[PDB]
């Protein structure tokens, strides 16, 4: 076992045992970014790669050329939680080592000077958290890996609705890593087409002349020759039995001396059999026999000089006696068939308008860039630069390897550019296609799709940055002198630091982390896209990719993907799925040699897992692991059915290993139909943290890794004792066994404490160890935000009742007591950060000064001579949380104000007040307070006081580290000493300091001393560094926008309980809002009179089928029921024996479960406070498909002595009358979405309006008003009320006059309107009127 | 078909909404059409009573109190 | 055109601060009245001083 | 205009005019300056394509603006604007007096009110609030008021009571369809944030409170007001324009109460014994003397307005049970006693209301519905209707069944093997068979579900319908039917790989058991499948509205 599960264990059901656990979830987004920086010694993807592609670089035959040395990536400017706090990057500097060489002119190539510049700084580039995170701005961000059409070629169908003939058609498509597409596609009349991209379209052949083969040379690539022979008179014909095939004969086929066939009489396959064993290698044939033959190659006559025939052109009974008196005896012509070998080239040469290769050339040039004229330079430059050019093109790795593989070939490694034998042969088997051999993929099947990730994406920005810098290099050596510049005037920053600071700042790919939660987080780490750049779009890919493939077993997760305008394009990783060496996806296997399912774990493919035959999770094996039934349940190709005893290869993993981390965390999950399945692990992610953070009552057991491999728990490093336990922090002397020998040490964690997230949520760490507690390697010390003891706790279960009460639960809504509002269970914590903006305006600068003109001593006591609200101090909406004024001269008033302020003595301030105050309606208290100052403007009081505390608190913070670091080293120094050295009471006697001085006798124990001593003042300076750097990063003015002068930004903590209107929903895709909170008094109760916590309604059920939510409630009640058991007998403090046998029991069960239960336990100190944790409840674990059964709950239900049936008789608080029929109460996990009604609920009256047109819009985030739409117009029409409707899109919104007309009449009591013409037309009239049109109103 | 049958409307300003708005604003233009309204979506358009329900009544005086006496 | 892909491009969402609100207004017609009412207590060449 | 950081913005019309304005002027220059042909040419030429491209942008070169690659906007994309064909007055506009908030559900509501949120109807009424204020002299100015409620000073919540009473508000969701839609209501002030919606009206909304989304509009003019309270009102929208049936009514909790009290049992309290009138059979229940359904004649006054324009009036001893019995009290005037005699499902508990409309007139019928809503909610709270793991019976010949066709499909396998039936023979025997299969099960289950109750009167049995729970759900019209139920307790259908060919291994579990990876991965594709399709239509059904509403 482990040492935090004796703090709580969760009872497993199931019997599959574990053959594999789960790795760790993270892996994707650590691995992909580990392999993109870093120092790769080879071509292998990575700034390595992306470097030596477009280098070296050099001037265009100038002979000047810049090379490339090597890159380092310098230490982070700011660490990764300081940055969070200042808002910067978190990033490194990449220094990179060029060289600049001139040659000598007059090769042999020699250089007169070579200036080896020193590392120049190019841009600093993000990096990687721990949690697979970035920080672009104080906000951690996450790449989704994306998944796409993998580079290779690609063979489609396209039938049916082309043409509308059936005659279907085929095309191939080459589609590169990067460059031009390469497209094939037949037609209706059998003519192979080229295009590049989604360019005009050309018959195909005039590519290949541009690769220099004339008409001969593509009749020799794709046509058989059929050899005519003129010997004596009067021609013959060369013949192989197998031509025959798939014809009627056309005249009497005779020789050697015996008739084989005759006409009119098709070849079979015995006349085939008679000509072959007959050995009949010539044949005489009609000299009308080659009227409809095509001639191979050219044919001229000796003597005249002239051309008889041209390559590719039917011969005719004329022709034929053109050449044959010329003295020509063989003849080649073309092996064409209709149905066997189609003649599909050689049609398509007959609409080939080119000859030779320079037409091909100019023919293309006139296509990729019509109407400009065509040279030879520019047609050749053109040709060679698309698929041919190193530069401008590649397939790379995946790319070549798919391509080959998909072509029969060999080498599974070669070039990025295409060869004359790649395009030939793509022709070749597109053709095969056609004529009948072969098959054709598809895009959707796991195989041709790839799976990118953040450092694949990251690498592919870097060298647009690499490239985009390359044409300046080759731009500036154009007119460069000697050795006056240098690798550095040429190489700018911007060129990359925009660049990849383009892609992390925005991309539909790179977004903020969904931080409400650590299941959101982790199950947006692991995320496929099929969108972004590369990829289609939601208008774009239809159903079909959307929907779920076969190949998507253990791979995509089948239910938890969004439902709304992107289906299945998104999805989700597999729990065990991992990327392919490749880049395809590979899901664990079981393999099964001989008649044995063995144990050995085995990842295959998509591409691999085609033929074998893999048998199930579920299925039935004993002892050795032979399948029981002779008759298995398995999927082979596509397809699943009944297999023989043995004929299986192979067996799945896991039961879980079809879904997902989400999807794997609802419990019951078999017994819910998918769509509410998908609702369920949807919503899952939304369940916002609680106060107190619970424990799933009814689990799975994924709920330990999610929370564990998760950031927002804290496992130890090493194991050992803990020194010290805070709320602050937790230091844990390290064990020996562990430990390094230099150094000691003495591992210590430093807690995150209050502190906002991205979706404004609360995050807080707790320490879950006591003082001087053991603890092993890879344990939880402190819990998260919604995680209890390594375990994911996303809510509060809670005691649920079904049944109507008084059509409160009416639709989904959902009724709960006001217990739960008492208890604060439900309340949750948020932090909202608001910020204040000191600019500058040619009026003048602006002032945070506390000065306020027309403010109340109760407006100004809550803040500072400085204008900055006390830490602490508690406020509410309108409150004044920052002081600011701008200047504004000249108020220039009325006669009306000129007598008000002539008479009550009032000058007219020349400044109006900008402070920022809390939004309207929302109360919290004040944690954090942060300034930023321009660098060069004056710090203000304020900003002295926080810098010199926060200098104080640092100082405290660095020393105490040194004084725990230093007194452990000193310790284990100590600890060396008696040994070979002892003297134990006369050690410590003299100073400490002085223990460094002595020596000992001779052994290693001498050098370990040495290590102490050596690495102590390491420690020892090192604090000055930490110290120094620490205090300059909080004086120096942090960088500002323009027109700034310095921000000040407050931390609010708001606490929200829970009002109607909340949604909150479980873990089986029911939904639910709360309607009303009952007293205690008016809820139902048992014969036990505890009230019910939350009543629901039991006609959502039926509908919606998740019966798991049902199941999830009964195991709950009798989960709850082994709690309140040992509840009982720890108030009444039995003994340690009968709580040792009641906990053995239920850790039992009836039967074959695995297990592996107590008695090996400390009989006391362990044991009592195990049961001690377990009084709250017995939490249970229920895998996704290998859960518990009927039965097993029925059992535990008779273990905690309620009944099997769920049910028990209730009572209203009202009436206190019983309940006809009983009612299922239990208990049920139920999250809380962050859909609050707080932030939902809005109103406005009349607001500030849209300069351009004049509508509502809010400017303070006084909502705009809400939107009237052509549907809700068309619903007023209907009704029929006119003036409604005027006054809807009219005086209420558009118009200008009429807003205010109406808003007098409406204080003065007078309900009316004065329409007049809406702004939105009356703009219309002034743009048409624009144009040469005249456009007026007439009439009266 | 009713998409064909949306095509006629008499108000160009109506046709404007639906349709494609180019060309209907040219090929009205030239013909130096006047559109007299009459219609809903081109009275909603140009944000004046509906000539139905409430202000069917508004609408019909007006249409006979123009041309008349 | 900012976030959404949608019309939403970044003119759309200039507010005019230009134009003064309808709550204002408001109290101007008001302050007429105001001053009105109590100019109409003064006497008549209080009044006509005041007003000139 | 300017904006923060000292930054300006500006339309793309200003470059497009600024070209065309410069190209111009170096026309008139070159003019001036003599220049040769070619270029007073290229200049005229260029100057055309400017003033294209501000009158329209992309019947040429397509001009981008000014460091910036997207190409700039013309005077034409001004005018035709975008999101398919609007400009600005149809595809949508802001407007002021209006706000929303998540829906609630209030069954202590009256189908012509709805709870509007204390702070909401501050801000809304707002302007009102100021000027009642400020009439009966609570305030000294409209500033001074303004500074009353932004202090929120106790009496401007009377005062706002005051505007509430007589003016309505108007309610309205997201997927707007026909004009209930948008209806108006009466507004009661209520704590909190959330709009409390009355049930009733809950279908035509389709508003289910599973966290949808309500906007609410403020009627401002004089005319809105009455056009909102003698149109739109609730209360005056009782019937689908579509077709003269109800919408108004009962929904799913209040049909699962009338269900239960309408119902009937063989032998229980009271059971054939007598009473005067419904008055003491009320009594008789709520003292627990008496069961909610048994059999017991009882004498009513039903009453019928066949006279011309009048009410008669009669008696009689009728045998019915003690919950119809109770539930005649709420029944007004003419509705003859006959209509609550029966079961009361979802249907005749509409065509109650539907002839309460013809024969009584509006007013009855609202307060009959509301009524009904009420005793509906509060009988079914009574009713302790639940649902349970063991409420969903799985038939008891089930394995049975699944065996025998597990038998057939091995005897059709035997027939290929030998050949003597081909390929796609054999296939369409599999999967006939195994439909066939899954009717007899469903058609088992159904029946076990329905009668299988077996009670005993003064005898040893009788055999009535079943009182279980989930069954009076489906029966009543609550919610679920057999189609659904036939998913809970018999086998699942078959599925169809995405290809649209189904599968001849259907699934043989149901929910209630353990749905197996294989079983759960093949319904994976229907569910996505369902989900896509449904989604999809709704956007096909928008398009076809549009069309129809433009064509007529
Ligand atoms: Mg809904």
């Amino acid at each position: 076992y482990s040492y935090t599960e004796k703090k709580r264990i969760r009872k497993d059901f199931g019997k599959r045992p574990q053959v594999l656990d789960v790795p760790y979830l993270l892996s994707i987004q650590l691995d992909s970014f580990q392999k993109f920086i870093e120092q790769d010694p080879e071509g292998q993807y990575g700034l390595e790669a992306a470097f030596r592609s477009v280098f070296p670089i050099q001037s265009y035959s100038g002979n000047s050329e810049l090379q490339y040395v090597s890159y380092r990536l310098g230490e982070p400017v700011f660490d990764v939680q300081e940055c969070q706090i200042r808002g910067v990057t978190y990033s490194a500097p990449l220094r990179v080592k060029l060289r600049l060489v001139i040659y000598e002119r007059e090769a042999p190539e020699g250089t007169v000077k070579d200036i080896k510049e020193q590392e120049v700084y190019m841009g600093e580039i993000p990096l990687m958290t721990d949690n697979g995170t970035f920080v672009i701005n104080g906000t951690e961000r996450v790449i989704v890996s994306q998944l796409h059409r993998s580079p290779g070629v690609f063979f489609d169908s396209d039938k049916g609705k082309t043409h509308s003939s059936g005659k279907v058609l085929y095309n191939a498509r080459i589609i590169p890593y990067r460059g031009s597409w390469l497209d094939f596609e037949f037609d209706p009349k059998d003519n192979l087409f080229v295009r590049i991209d989604r360019r005009r379209k050309l018959p195909a052949t005039i590519i290949l002349r541009a690769l220099n083969y004339t008409t001969e040379q593509i009749l020799d690539l794709f046509f058989e020759k059929v050899i005519f022979e003129i010997r004596d008179n009067k021609l013959q014909m060369e013949l192989v039995p197998e031509r025959l095939r798939g014809e009627t004969a056309s005249f009497d086929i005779e020789a050697n001396g015996k008739v084989y066939v005759e006409k009119g009489r098709r070849i079979t396959a015995r006349h085939i059999r008679q000509l072959e064993k007959d050995d009949v290698k010539l044949i005489e044939v009609p000299v009308e026999y080659i009227a409809g033959k095509v001639v191979a190659k050219d044919y001229i006559d000796e003597s005249t000089g002239e051309l008889i025939c041209a390559a590719n052109m039917e011969l005719s009974l004329d022709l034929l006696a053109k050449l044959s008196q010329s003295g020509h005896k063989r003849i080649e012509t073309l092996f064409t068939n209709d149905l066997d070998h189609g003649p599909y080239i050689s049609e398509t040469l007959r609409v080939d308008p080119t000859n030779d290769r320079l037409s091909a050339l100019v023919e293309i040039y006139r296509m990729m860039r019509p109407g400009e004229p065509p040279t030879r330079e520019a047609a050749e430059s053109l040709f060679e630069n698309l698929f041919f050019s190193e530069d401008r093109y590649d397939l790379s790795a995946v790319g070549r390897m798919k391509f080959n593989r998909s072509l029969l070939r060999e080498e599974i490694e070669g070039s990025g550019i295409l060869s004359k034998d790649d395009i030939i042969d793509v022709m070749k088997k597109l053709i095969d296609i056609r004529n009948g051999k072969g098959e054709v993929d598809d895009i959707d099947h796991l195989g041709n799709r790839r799976i990118r990730s953040v450092g694949e994406m990251a690498e592919n920005q870097f060298r647009v940055g690499l490239v985009r810098v390359e044409r300046a290099v080759k731009e500036r050596l154009s007119l460069g002198d000697l050795d006056t510049l240098m690798p550095q005037d040429m190489i700018n920053a911007k060129p990359i630091s925009a660049a990849v600071k383009e892609f992390f700042g925005s991309s539909q790919l790179s977004q903020f982390m969904d931080q409400n939660n650590p299941l959101s987080e982790i199950t947006h780490k692991r995320r496929i896209s099929a969108l972004g750049p590369g990829g289609l779009t939601r208008e774009r890919a239809g159903f079909e990719v959307r929907d779920v493939h076969p190949t998507h077993y253990g791979r995509v997760c089948p239910i938890e993907t969004p439902e709304g305008p992107n289906i299945g394009l998104i999805n989700s990783l597999s729990v065990y799925a991992q990327t392919n060496e490749y880049g395809f996806l590979e899901t664990p296997y079981r393999k099964v040699t001989d008649g044995v399912v063995t144990d050995e774990i085995h990842y295959l493919s998509a591409i691999e897992e085609g033929n074998y035959v893999i048998a199930q999770a579920n299925s039935n094996l004993d002892e050795e692991g032979h399948f029981v039934e002779d008759l298995v349940t398995c999927r082979s190709k596509g397809e699943s059915s009944l297999f023989s005893r043995d004929q299986v290869d192979y067996m799945d993993v896991s039961t879980q290993q079809v879904v997902s981390v989400g999807a794997s965390l609802i419990p019951f999950l078999e017994h819910d139909d998918a769509n509410r399945a998908l609702m369920g692990a949807n919503m899952q992610r939304q369940a916002v943290p609680t106060l107190r953070a619970d424990k799933p009552l009814v689990g799975t057991g994924m709920e330990r890794a999610v929370a564990v491999d998760s950031g927002v728990t804290a496992v130890a490093k090493r194991g050992g004792v803990v020194q010290y336990v805070d709320a602050s922090r937790i230091v844990i002397k390290v064990n020996e066994d562990e430990m390094y020998p230099g150094e000691a040490g003495i591992d210590i964690y430093n807690l995150t404490k209050y502190t906002r997230s991205n979706q404004n949520t609360c995050i807080n760490q707790m320490p879950c160890v006591s003082l001087g507690e053991p603890v092993e390697r890879g344990d939880v010390l402190a819990d998260g935000p919604s995680t209890d003891l390594g375990e994911l706790a996303l809510g509060q279960n809670m005691r649920v009742a079904f049944m109507p009460w008084n059509g409160y639960n009416f639709e989904d809504s959902i009724l709960v007591s006001e217990r739960v509002v008492q208890e604060d269970r439900f309340t949750t914590i948020h932090i909202q950060e608001l910020a204040c903006v000191s600019r500058d305006t040619k009026l003048g600068p602006e002032e945070i000064t506390a000065d306020i003109p027309n403010v109340g001593e109760a407006a100004l006591s809550k803040l500072d001579e400085s204008g900055i609200v006390y830490i602490g101090a508690e406020v509410t909406g309108g409150d004044i949380l920052v002081g600011k004024v701008t200047p504004k001269g000249e108020t220039q008033l009325t006669p009306e104000e000129k007598l008000l302020r002539a008479i009550f003595g009032e000058k007219a301030s020349d400044v109006k007040d900008s402070s920022l105050r809390v939004p309207n309606g929302v109360s919290g208290t004040v944690i954090d307070v942060q300034v930023f100052t321009r660098d060069g403007v004056e710090k203000d009081k304020r900003a002295l006081e926080i810098e010199e505390m926060q200098l104080k608190q640092a100082k405290k913070d660095l020393s105490e580290e040194l004084q725990i670091l230093e007194a452990g080293l000193f310790s284990r120094i100590r600890a060396v000493l008696v040994a070979g050295g002892v003297e134990a009471e006369k050690l410590d006697k003299l100073p400490r300091d002085r223990w460094l001085e002595l020596g000992l006798t001779d052994e290693e124990k001498q050098n370990q001393l040495e290590q102490l001593a050596e690495q102590y003042d390491e420690l020892k300076h090192e604090f000055e560094k930490k110290l120094e750097a620490k205090r300059r990063k909080i004086t120096q003015g942090d960088d500002l926008a323009p027109g700034v002068l310095k921000i000040v930004k407050v931390y609010l903590a708001v606490k929200r309980r829970i009002q109607p209107g909340d949604k909150m929903a479980g873990r089986h895709g029911n939904k639910g809002v709360i309607s009303k909170i009952n007293p205690i008094e008016d809820m139902p109760y048992d014969e036990n009179g505890t009230p019910v916590d939350i009543v629901l309604n039991p006609l959502g059920v039926p509908s919606r089928m998740n019966i798991g939510q049902i199941l999830e409630t009964h195991l709950g009640m009798a989960a709850k029921g082994i709690g309140d058991k040992i509840n009982a007998m720890l108030k009444q403090q039995q003994e340690v024996a009968k709580l040792r046998e009641f906990i053995q029991r239920a850790y039992d069960l009836g039967a074959d479960v695995r297990q592996k239960v107590d008695l090996s336990t400390f009989s006391d100190e362990e044991v009592m406070r195990l049961a001690e944790n377990l009084r709250k409840g017995m939490p249970i674990a229920t895998p996704v498909f290998d859960g518990a059964k009927e039965a097993e709950i029925k059992e535990l239900l008779k273990l905690g002595d309620l009944p099997t049936s769920g049910q028990i008789r209730l009572y209203d608080g009202r009436t206190g009358e019983q309940f006809e029929r009983p009612v299922t109460v239990g208990y049920m996990y139920m999250l809380k979405l962050n859909h609050l009604v707080d932030d939902k609920m809005h109103a406005r009256s009349t607001g500030s309006y849209s300069l351009v047109t004049q509508q509502p819009l809010g400017g303070k985030a006084q909502f705009g008003g809400q939107r009237f739409g052509e549907m809700e117009v068309w619903a007023l029409e209907a009704y029929g009320a006119a003036y409604t409707l005027q006054e809807m899109l009219t005086v209420k919104s558009d118009d200008v006059n009429g807003r205010t007309k109406m808003y007098k009449n409406i204080v003065d009591g007078n309900h009316q309107m004065e329409p007049g013409m809406p702004e939105s037309f009356n703009v219309l009239l002034k743009e048409i009127r624009s144009l040469g049109i005249n456009i007026e109103l007439e009439d009266e | 078909g009713i998409t064909k049958a949306s095509l006629a409307t008499e108000s160009f300003i109506s046709a404007a909404s639906f349709q494609e708005t180019t060309r209907v604003l040219t090929e009205a233009a030239v013909a130096g059409k006047r559109d007299e309204l009459r219609g809903l979506k081109e009275n909603v358009i140009v944000g004046r009573l509906i000539p139905a329900g409430t202000g069917y009544a508004y609408h019909q005086d007006r249409m006979r109190r123009r041309a008349a006496g | 055109p900012i976030g959404d892909d949608e019309d939403s491009h970044l003119g759309d969402f200039i507010e005019d601060t230009t134009l003064e609100l309808p709550l204002d207004s408001a109290t101007t017609e008001s302050l007429r009245a105001a001053t009105h009412d109590v100019l109409a207590g003064l006497t008549a060449r209080e009044a006509k001083v005041l007003r000139m | 205009v300017p904006l923060d950081g000292g930054r300006f913005a500006t339309s793309d019309l200003n470059d497009l005019y600024r070209r065309v304005i410069n190209r111009n002027n170096r026309l008139k220059r070159l003019l001036d300056l003599a220049a040769p042909d070619i270029i007073v040419r290229n200049e005229k030429r260029m100057l055309q394509e400017a003033v294209d491209a501000l009158l329209d942008n992309g019947r040429r070169g397509r001009a981008i603006t000014g460091s910036n690659k997207r190409p700039l906007k013309s005077l034409a994309d001004m005018i035709k604007g975008k999101q398919g064909r609007f400009r600005q007055n149809l595809l949508g506009k802001r407007v002021d007096y209006s706000g929303r908030s998540v829906i609630t559900v209030g069954p202590y509501l009256r189908l012509h009110q709805c709870g509007l949120p204390k702070k909401m109807a501050l801000e809304l009424f707002k302007p009102f609030i100021y000027g009642k204020l400020e009439l009966r002299g609570l305030a000294t100015t409209i500033k001074a008021a303004k500074k009353m409620v932004e202090r929120e000073e106790a009496v401007v919540w009377d005062i706002l009571d005051e505007v509430i009473r007589e003016h309505p508000v108007l309610l309205n969701r997201a997927p707007t369809l026909h004009r209930l839609g948008i209806q108006a209501f009466e507004p009661v002030l209520i704590e909190g944030k959330a709009i409390q919606l009355h049930p009733l009206v809950c279908a035509a909304y389709n508003a289910d409170f599973d966290g949808d989304q309500m906007a609410v509009h403020v009627p401002l003019t004089l005319e809105a007001q009455l056009e909102a309270r003698a149109l739109m009102m609730s209360t005056n929208n009782i019937l689908s324009p579509a077709n003269g049936e109800p919408i108004i009514v009962p929904s799913q909790d209040v049909v699962l109460g009338l269900y239960y009290m309408t119902r009937d049992c063989v032998n229980a309290k009271g059971e054939g014994m007598v009473l005067t009138g419904p008055k003491e059979a009320e009594r008789l229940y709520r003292s627990g003397l008496a069961s909610l359904h048994a059999r017991v004649k009882v004498r009513i006054t039903e009453y019928e307005k066949d006279a011309n324009g009048e009410l008669v009036a009669k008696t009689s001893l009728k045998d019915t049970t003690v919950g119809r019995a109770i539930l005649w009290m709420i029944v007004p005037k003419g509705l003859p006693y006959s209509i609550v005699n029966q079961a009361l499902g979802k249907k005749a508990i509409s065509k109650m209301l539907n002839t309460c409309y013809r024969i009584l007139g509006l007013k009855p019928t609202v307060i009959f519905a509301d009524q009904i809503m009420y005793t509906g909610f509060a009988y079914a709270a009574r009713s302790g209707a639940s649902v349970g793991i063991d409420d969903m019976v799985i038939p008891e010949k089930k394995h049975e069944i699944i065996s025998e066709a597990e038998a057939e499909v091995a005897e059709i396998q035997e027939q290929f093997q030998s050949g003597l039936v081909t390929a796609g023979e054999r296939y369409n025997k599999v999967i006939d068979i195994w439909a066939a299969a899954n009717d007899r099960v469903s058609k088992a289950m159904m029946d076990n579900l329905q009668t299988e109750t077996v009670i005993n009167r003064d005898g040893q049995e009788e055999k009535q319908v079943s009182f279980n729970s989930i069954y009076m759900m489906a029966d009543s019209g609550a919610r679920g039917s057999a189609a659904q139920i036939r998913q809970l307790a018999g086998m699942r259908g078959l599925m169809a790989k995405p290809d649209g060919s189904i599968i001849e291994t259907p699934i043989t579990a149901n929910f209630r058991e353990g749905l197996n990876v294989l079983q759960y991965f093949i319904s994976t594709h229907g569910a996505r499948k369902g989900l896509a399709d449904t989604a999809l239509k709704t956007a096909n059904s928008g398009y076809l509205t549009r069309r129809l509403v433009d064509v007529a």
